[PDB]
């Protein structure tokens, strides 16, 4: 997607996503350097700085990570809802009793949006999460999990 | 993500065609200033990006 | 060794009373009059957080960090958790704490409120819950919903659950009440802010016909601050909890040395209860106080940059105060405090009040060691020959208005047993039914199922 009326300049900063120090050094060293926008990622726990630091500097950031939960100004998102093909699909499906395995690290607003609307059914959902389970012993905690 | 992020920049080329199609200047150069400014008054022309 | 000892004060919103336990905690320490226990002078820098934004954060941060202190008290919400939990883990910087508990396991963060999920299974087990409701907020974490899904996963519960955080309109609490009745609810669990739980409440008074029968336990500490008389004189019975006893002798000397400050230098302090954050302010100042001895008996070294420096390089010795705020046992406002590897609370007590008809009672405490400790209606209708009224009936009044064979069987039964009772007339006429769409069963056998 090279034009001919201008050329793009990314300044790429491979850093961790997890710790918000780091986020923060490499977004003031973007805004050193004088950018109009910025992309990237933002883990779970960290959304709450992006959306802080591109609310208040007025700096527009596009992402591909997950939908968050409110109307933050600055953020240009590129992945759709999840919940309501999902609730959708269960509709479909005509289910009253399942289970829910889910992971924590991508928020929690799907397991708020399918426990509202499952109660709003009367549905009987099972949900677990299983993102607190290690790498080292991830093989009973599952059999003791399907047991 | 990969497909999200080749859509995000046609998206970003696209935006900037239009800037550049609508004659809109707001060339600048590398001095924004410390991202801790007390109080950080910000620049309206981002506000039509 | 200093003999300068500067520390740091975030205070956000609604941190009035806060701020006021935190300068007289301050006060009380400087004014001690004895080389012992007091061995330097405490100073402290205040920074009122105006949003709650993690721009405001980070430059009040950045601030305490170029002015140059050894601990900083703070406050935070959701929207601020892991700004504070990061700076204060990347430069090694002590943060000490009354908010909520995190979720995940982190270093550098010394929580002074303590955990609540482990007595709130623990009840839950000991009245037996098998199905019930669960409101819940978002702002103190997510830890407690966590626990209750895998306590319901492993003792097959039923738990109906409502995120209310982002509810305004009291209508939607009002028609999930109504859809609650609607599945014959009777068991409640709130696990949400005081100004929320209070509106629900108000809602339950207006709304009305929803406190004879009912249980509400309100899994948070603010158990003072719930205004909670409209729904005692209902009949409900609600499950609170305390941390702070007042039959602890050095709780009502706070008390005594709170009441008598003025408005002016120290605001919300006359004309309202004492929260529960004051007194884990006070603790913490206790905590503080009792490190830096300890840092001092030990002669351990505790002696400024940019808080974006590329590398940060932290100085290593906060580490070992880390370990200083790692090893403090003492007896404060909430009772013993220590701390484990992480900055939780451990070795603690939380008070359980229960407030039934018959009053309020202490009804027991909870250890995280061994357990939770704790310490005639007669109906008929109108048929003869079984009841009948008399001719004169008007002109009596109690049971001997009526007569006749089943009368006659209740006096008998009476005499039988030696239990007073009260004859009292079914209203609908019937006798008994259950409609096959509502399943309700009417008449006399709905006056025993429904008490
Ligand atoms: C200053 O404040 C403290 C408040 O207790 C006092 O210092 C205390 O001094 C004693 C002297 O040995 C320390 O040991 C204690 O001795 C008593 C009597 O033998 C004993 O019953 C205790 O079990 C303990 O072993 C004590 O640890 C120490 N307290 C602290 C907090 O350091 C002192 O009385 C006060 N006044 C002056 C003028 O120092
Ligand atoms: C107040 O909250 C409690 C839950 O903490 C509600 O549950 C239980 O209700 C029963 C019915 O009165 C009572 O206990 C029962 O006592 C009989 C003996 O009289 C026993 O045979 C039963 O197995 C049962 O234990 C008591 O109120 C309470 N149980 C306990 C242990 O406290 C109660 O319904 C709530 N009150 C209201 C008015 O909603
Ligand atoms: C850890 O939590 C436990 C609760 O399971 C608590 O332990 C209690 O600590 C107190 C303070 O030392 C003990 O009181 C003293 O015990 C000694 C005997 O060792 C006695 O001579 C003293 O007169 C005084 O009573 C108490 O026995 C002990 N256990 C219980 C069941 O209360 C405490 O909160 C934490 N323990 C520590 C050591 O911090």
């Amino acid at each position: 997607f090279s034009t001919s009326e201008f050329r793009l300049t990314p300044h790429i900063d491979n850093l961790e996503v997890a710790n918000s120090f780091a986020v923060t050094n490499a977004f003031c060293s973007q805004f050193s350097r004088g950018v109009y926008a910025i992309f990237g990622f933002y883990d779970k726990k960290s959304v709450n700085t992006i959306t802080s630091f591109c609310g208040t500097l007025h700096v527009s950031f596009i992402t591909p990570s997950f939908p968050t939960d409110g109307t933050h100004p600055f953020v240009i998102q590129m992945r759709p809802d999840l919940k309501g093909a999902l609730l959708s699909l269960i509709e479909y499906y005509q289910w009253d009793k399942f289970a829910y395995l889910y992971d924590s690290d991508r928020g929690l607003s799907t397991l708020q949006a399918v426990l509202d609307s499952a109660a709003e059914k009367k549905w009987q959902v099972t949900a677990i999460n299983v993102g607190n389970i290690n790498n080292d012993k991830k093989d009973e905690t599952y059999r003791s999990l399907f047991q | 993500t990969s497909a999200l992020t080749y859509d995000a920049v046609q998206v970003m080329t696209e935006a900037f065609r239009n800037l550049r199609k609508q004659r809109i200047e707001i060339s600048r150069r590398g001095n924004a200033g410390d991202c801790l400014a007390n109080p950080a008054v910000p620049w309206g022309q981002g506000v039509e990006i | 060794f200093p003999n300068t000892i500067s520390i740091g004060g975030l205070f956000m919103r609604n941190t009035v009373q806060e701020h006021s336990a935190f300068r007289f905690a301050v006060q009380l320490y400087n004014t001690n009059q004895n080389t012992t226990e007091k061995p330097f002078h405490l100073n402290y820098h205040v920074d009122h957080l105006d949003s709650s934004n993690s721009f405001s954060v980070t430059n009040a941060f950045c601030s305490q960090f170029s002015r140059g202190v050894y601990a900083i008290f703070g406050f935070y919400d959701q929207m601020s958790m892991n700004t504070l939990t990061s700076f204060c883990g990347a430069l090694h910087t002590s943060f000490v704490t009354p908010s909520f508990p995190t979720d995940a396991d982190v270093q550098f963060v010394i929580q002074m409120r303590p955990a609540l999920k482990g007595a709130i299974l623990s009840l839950l087990s000991y009245y037996k819950w098998e199905k019930f409701v669960y409101l819940y907020d978002t702002e103190r974490g997510f830890s407690v919903l966590q626990a209750i899904m895998e306590a319901a996963v492993q003792n097959n519960w039923q738990v109906t659950a409502r995120s209310v955080g982002n509810i305004k309109d009291v209508q939607e609490f009002r028609r999930i009440i109504e859809e609650m009745d609607r599945r014959q609810e009777k068991r409640y669990l709130i696990d949400c802010e005081v100004e929320r739980i209070n509106t629900i409440l108000e809602q339950v008074v207006i709304l009305g016909k929803h406190s004879r029968g009912y249980h509400y336990m309100l899994a948070n500490l603010g158990f003072t601050d719930i205004l909670l008389e409209r729904v005692m004189h209902g009949g409900a019975n609600i499950t609170g909890f305390q941390i702070v006893n007042n039959e602890n002798p050095m709780v009502q000397q706070f008390i005594q040395r709170w009441v008598r400050l003025d408005e002016r230098e120290f605001p919300e302090a006359k004309n309202a209860p004492l929260k529960y954050t004051s007194a884990l302010t006070h603790d913490a100042i206790l905590v503080i106080a009792e490190a830096f001895r300890y840092l001092r008996r030990q002669r351990v070294d505790v002696s400024a940059g940019d808080c974006l420096a590329n590398p940060a390089v932290p100085w290593s010795q906060g580490i070992d105060i880390e370990r200083a705020l790692k090893m403090v046992q003492v007896q404060g406002m909430t009772g013993n405090i220590q701390f484990d590897t992480y900055g939780r609370r451990t070795n603690y007590t939380i008070d359980v009040y229960e407030m039934k008809v018959s009053g309020s009672r202490k009804a027991g405490y909870w250890n995280e060691y061994e357990r939770f400790v704790p310490f005639i209606v007669v109906t008929t209708i109108l048929e003869s020959p079984y009841v009948m009224y008399k001719k004169n009936h008007e002109q009596l009044e109690g049971n001997e208005r009526y007569e006749g064979y089943c009368v006659d069987l209740a006096y008998e039964i009476a005499k039988h047993v030696r239990i007073k009772y009260k004859l009292s007339i079914v209203g609908d006429g019937k006798y008994g039914a259950r409609d096959p769409e509502t399943k309700i069963w009417n008449g006399m056998v709905g006056e025993l199922v429904y008490g």
